[PDB]
């Protein structure tokens, strides 16, 4: 006893202390794609 | 740094200790061996 | 074509096929030299495949023998 | 800025030694054995080094010896130390004579195998543990 | 009963040259 509830409380703090900055992360990652919107794409091209 | 953290937390005993079912058990293991090794001597005793 | 005439690489090969050829019918040219060559040949041939398997064999378990004493012992030793 | 973040993740660990502290003295101790072990899973997962002793083996068995009319000859003089018919023991007798001497074969490849990983793990006690 | 490579030692025009052939001994061929 008494290791199983340490481990537990130090790895969901460690979780906890992930959240933040993955959450930060994912949405950076995806407000990245908002900046330029490109038509240099490998489709079609206009006309 | 699992190891690093649960290092740096205290207490050593309290950390992991009794439990005394493996005290217990480790006590019974003795006390089995001690009368199994006198059985032996004695199925020794009667075989010479 | 002057004349008919058949090679064989040795002369226990020739001793061999000369006696398959007495079994199969063809005049000679119970027993002296035979069939102490046939005996030793076929126990000869007995060693080839008992060598061979065992050999197959062997090779498949010395593997296992140096797994268990050695490779597992140093694992659990540097485990524990 | 960012060339000194390798400092500070070197002086981060220079902060707090003051040495012949027990604490970091058995930290580091436990490290060093946990990241030996870490090598140890990894030294495999010395690899084409030992299959290739693994692969040499049936050479070594197929190298001798196979010969020659002097053990039909002999076999002969068995017959004649004992008469007819042939048993099988002089069949045996000679399938013993031809694994003995394949039973030496067996133990130099044991030598080379652990020549092959005696090297490999004093390999890594040489370059991580400096101490 | 017994098959092996023999080798014939003189070889006509139709047949060939110096060859090793499959031999096939049978009690009868």
């Amino acid at each position: 006893p008494r290791l199983r509830e340490e481990m537990e409380r130090i790895v969901t703090t460690h979780i906890r202390e992930r959240e933040g900055r993955t959450k930060e992360q994912v949405m950076l990652l995806i407000d990245i794609e908002l900046a330029y919107m490109n038509t240099n794409h490998e489709d079609f091209i206009g006309f | 740094e699992l190891l690093a953290n649960l290092y740096s937390c205290g207490d050593q005993n309290t950390l992991m200790e009794e439990s005394a079912e493996q005290a217990q058990r480790r006590d019974e293991m003795l006390r089995m061996y001690h009368a199994l090794k006198e059985a032996l001597s004695i199925i020794g005793d009667i075989n010479t | 074509y002057r004349q008919l005439e058949l090679a064989c690489e040795t002369q226990e090969e020739v001793d061999s096929w000369k006696a398959s050829f007495l079994r199969a019918g063809v005049y000679p040219e119970h027993s002296m030299d035979p069939q102490l060559e046939r005996q030793v040949e076929t126990i000869r041939n007995l060693v080839d495949s008992y060598m061979a398997i065992v050999n197959k064999t062997v090779r498949d378990l010395m593997p296992k023998t140096i797994m268990h004493l050695m490779i597992n012992n140093t694992k659990e030793f540097i485990f524990s | 800025q960012s060339q000194l973040l390798s400092i500070e993740k070197e002086v981060e660990e220079y902060k707090n030694f003051r040495p012949d502290d027990p604490a970091r003295k058995t930290k580091a101790l436990l490290q060093m054995v946990q990241q030996f072990a870490v090598d140890f899973e990894k030294r495999i997962e010395g690899a084409r080094i030992n299959r290739i002793f693994h692969e040499r083996f049936p050479f070594e068995l197929v190298k001798m010896e196979f010969d020659e009319k002097e053990l039909r000859r002999e076999i002969s003089y068995a017959i004649k130390n004992i008469g007819l018919f042939t048993p099988d023991m002089a069949f045996e007798t000679i399938v013993k004579k031809q694994v003995k001497k394949i039973r030496e074969p067996c133990l130099k490849c044991v030598d080379m195998v652990i020549s092959e990983l005696i090297s490999t793990v004093r390999q890594c006690t040489k370059k991580l543990q400096q101490y | 009963i017994r098959k092996g490579w023999l080798t014939i030692n003189n070889i006509g025009i139709m047949k060939g040259g110096s060859k090793e052939y499959w031999f096939v001994l049978t009690a009868e061929n």
